[PDB]
């Protein structure tokens, strides 16, 4: 069982790694956008206050 | 003393016996043979696994 199985263990790992291999890429573009998103509206914030610091 | 066809008996019937028993020796030989195969097997198809 365990020689004959050994194949399809093999396949499922390359398989898992396939899997992985656009996971690593997604979860790290919804990091992005999430980080992008509060720099962003951090930066807007102080762009609204140093507006009316400057006025 | 001792009677010369008793011993043609007995030696005719032992080495009838004998012989079957090495026909029936190879039964008695797959039999281990199995049950060394079984670790003969095992001995390759663990590491084999673990790798």
């Amino acid at each position: 069982e365990q020689l004959a199985n050994a194949r399809r263990d093999y396949e499922a790992e390359i398989a898992r790694a396939r899997q992985e291999a656009a996971k690593i890429v997604a979860q790290a573009q919804e990091r992005a956008k999430q980080q992008e998103a509060e720099i962003i509206a951090q930066a807007r914030r102080e762009a609204e206050r140093l507006k009316e610091e400057a006025r | 003393g001792i009677n010369p066809t008793l011993f043609i008996a007995q030696l005719i019937n032992f080495l009838l016996l004998i012989f079957i028993l090495r026909a029936l020796l190879y039964r008695p030989v797959m039999n281990l043979l199995n049950e060394r195969t079984r670790r003969i097997e095992e001995s390759v198809r663990d590491a084999e696994k673990v790798r």
